[PDB]
């Protein structure tokens, strides 16, 4: 197809930054190589605002940051309408998991219709009451869920965030570390989950052709790929933020990504969480990233057993 | 269908550096070996470096070993020469060439070539001066006029006329290294006297040593 | 039964060499005490006659290196046709995936109508021309399909292998990383394969299952299993010269083995890829090369439960 490609270097603040270099690390395991290779139409718009992250004290943490990034999210879903109205898929690296405000946020615009696949340990899904305090990067959710809104305040930078997506439109996968409010949410507006138990009771397969059920089921919508790198065992992913064990196995995230491009709907993706800060080693961190590189490509097209590249015939000695 | 296309060609001095490209397209690159030669001022063919097909195989001349270093991306189809302490000897023109070994030892496919310059002298634009056409052929049949690119290091300059829209009557001569060691050339132009009245001629000169592209109005004078 | 135990120590160069001490990491890792233990009769032939040059590097890589495979694959091919002839099964320890062309050509001369189960993360169906000279370890079935002939360069050192096996006739598992041609050659000439969707789709169990009813369904025949130490997951098989992540689980593999075992009609079977100079540490070296022992043990029976070694004993101090 056509693919556009967003570089978000987003943060919440030192201890917890380093992730801004996700997307340059992803790029750096050959990313526009490989879906160059697949015959798909690279557009790369760079890096984003990338506010040099102000005095790094202060209460730039409690305002600056979050203000900041609430108004990047808002940039971010401006390229992302704009690129998603001139035709492109939407590849989004991080970064944080907040991006997924925006990305949500301007596939919306054009696409009101959509539905999201959600792959990653956490459900990221709090209010901002429920706050950590260092805040966005996994509450993300709310703002978009369109019955939780009654139940989430007013931020400084947010101001521009209308719900997009209804309860029974987005589905979990990966589901490992969840707080207690989440569960709550989760079980109480009634949005659908499949954990590493549904993975492990019912195979990588069944839970995909139940996603697509639920949301593609009645009725054919571009689909909201955000996938979280810490979904994968953290033996495969050793390079992430909060990393849980029992994580999905290398097989079973191609496996997902193969599903979502057999469907073709696949309107837009996010690749999350990739802090490379994180990894003791520099093979830690290229086998985070090659493991990132590997997911989009998947997802666009690359099916391991050999890509779709035409031959028409073999050379004459 | 099936290209070379050597690049990165440049003015070093010496203890200094320097990196040629080499754009394959046609074939597989990743299928064969390739090869660096260089042809030094009026002498033959001498052989620099090769390197394996697959990758990770490198070969250098006695004269180049552990100052030289081939490699390759053929992800992007790209052999490359990273080239360090150059020496006035390594002057040359260096063409990257596909190794074929189907019987024995043969280079099937080569590039354009491009120059490597170690002189300890300074890359220089040219001046561009109007060559008179003639002051007596200025009534009856035709008359030559022409452009003076001198004072330029090193080679090469380029020139086209009305940006290479008169190419009927058209010469450029090679250059001259003058005894200042600096080279200088002439390209001169064909036309009928009648139409030099009301026909503008501009010759483009363009030196791509100090990326000068110099447009230049030729008429005659009082 | 009896077994017969060949080192092969191939090699493409300095970037692929310690292919050679291949075979030695696998003897060192105890192959022989182990298939001893399984009851099996154990002749060990040695290493076979090398891979090495003189000056090195040169254009002998090109011209003379890859004339010494194809003359080396011949002797090779010659000592299996031997061993074969004998009444043995055929262990060939690599080593390069070509010594595969030699293995599966001896095995042929005696056994005709035998079927390849071909364990790697690779399909190693390239030609020589549409491909580099990188010593054919992705090259070694293109000599040996009867179907890829019009579409094969007669080259230096390879002018005795004639085509032992049909398209329809060898089956590949464990495919991660194809070339666009490769899998060009495997639809286009109807070539069976289950890489590691098809596992996930199915699970091993259905795949062992499809394989034999493919290749033996009709017939009984003597199996030739060519197995690749990359086929498993880099985690597992840290010490190969090109790595595949997404492999098989330890579980899986020794699986394959096993209900290659039970089919009873195992005639030779091929260890390669696991030079272990690419390994980063001695633990990396030993824990591949000890998968490797437990490979070739579970195809000729050692399993979980039982291990073969009936016992009908059923002692009490009455
Ligand atoms: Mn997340
Ligand atoms: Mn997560
Ligand atoms: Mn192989
Ligand atoms: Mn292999």
């Amino acid at each position: 197809h056509s693919v556009a490609v967003i570089g978000a270097p987003f943060s919440q603040g030192q201890k917890r930054k380093g992730v801004e270099h996700g997307p340059a690390a992803i790029r750096e395991a050959g990313l526009m190589k490989r879906l160059s290779s697949l015959g798909c139409h690279l557009k790369d718009f760079g890096d984003l605002s990338f506010t040099p992250v102000p005095k790094d004290d202060l209460y730039n943490n409690l305002i600056v940051n979050p203000r900041s990034v609430g108004l990047a999210n808002q940039e971010l879903a401006e390229v992302v309408s704009r690129a998603v109205s001139d035709g492109y898929s939407c590849v989004t690296l991080g970064g944080d998991h907040s991006l997924a405000i925006g990305t949500i946020s301007g596939h919306a615009r054009h696409c009101p219709d959509l539905c999201v696949v959600w792959v990653d340990a956490h459900a990221d899904i709090n209010t901002p009451l429920t706050t950590s305090s260092g805040n966005l990067h996994g509450q993300p959710v709310s703002f978009l869920l369109r019955e939780l809104q009654d139940k989430v305040p007013q931020l400084p930078g947010f101001s521009w965030i209308k719900p997009c997506i209804s309860s029974a439109s987005i589905v979990y996968i990966g589901l490992r570390d969840v707080d207690p409010p989440e569960h709550f949410i989760l079980k109480n507006y009634d949005i659908q989950y499949f954990s590493m138990r549904d993975i492990d009771r019912l195979g990588i397969q069944k839970v995909m052709e139940r996603t697509f059920d639920l949301l593609i089921g009645k009725r054919q919508r571009p689909i909201h790929l955000s996938f979280d790198i810490d979904a994968f065992d953290p033996t495969l992913a050793p390079a992430t933020g909060t990393p849980v064990v029992g994580g999905l196995t290398y097989r079973e995230g191609m496996y997902i990504a193969e599903e979502i491009h057999n469907t073709g709907l696949l309107s837009a993706l996010d690749l999350v969480e990739v802090n490379p800060q994180l990894a003791t080693s520099e093979e830690e961190a290229k086998t985070t990233a090659n493991l990132a590189v590997d997911v989009i490509a998947s997802s666009f097209g690359q099916t391991r057993e050999g890509g779709h590249i035409v031959y028409d015939q073999l050379p004459t000695p | 269908e099936v290209q070379l296309l050597e690049s990165g060609g440049g003015l070093v001095q010496p203890g200094g550096s320097l990196r040629l490209s080499c754009a394959a397209s046609g074939f597989t690159f990743s299928s064969y070996a390739m090869s660096w030669v260089r042809q030094a001022p009026g002498k033959g063919l001498e052989w620099v470096s090769a390197i394996s097909g697959s990758g990770g195989s490198t070969y250098y001349a006695d004269s180049v070993k552990g100052r030289f270093t081939i490699s390759r991306d053929n992800s992007k189809n790209t052999l490359y020469l990273q080239m360090n302490s150059l020496r006035a000897e390594d002057t040359a023109v260096y063409y990257c060439a596909r190794l074929r070994a189907d019987l024995g030892l043969y280079m099937d496919l080569w590039g354009r070539g491009t120059l490597v310059t170690v002189s300890s002298a300074s890359t220089k634009g040219p001046s561009v001066f109007p060559l008179a056409p003639s002051s007596k052929s200025t009534s009856g049949g035709t008359a030559a006029l022409g452009c003076l690119v001198k004072d330029y290091f090193p080679e090469p300059v380029t020139v086209s006329w009305n940006s290479g829209a008169l190419t009927s009557g058209v010469h450029t001569f090679p250059a001259v290294l003058q005894s200042s060691g600096l080279y200088s050339l002439s390209s001169v132009v064909t036309v009928p006297s009648s139409s030099l009245g009301t026909q503008t001629y501009i010759c483009n000169v363009n030196h791509k040593p100090s990326n000068t592209k110099v447009d230049k109005r030729v008429e005659p004078k009082s």
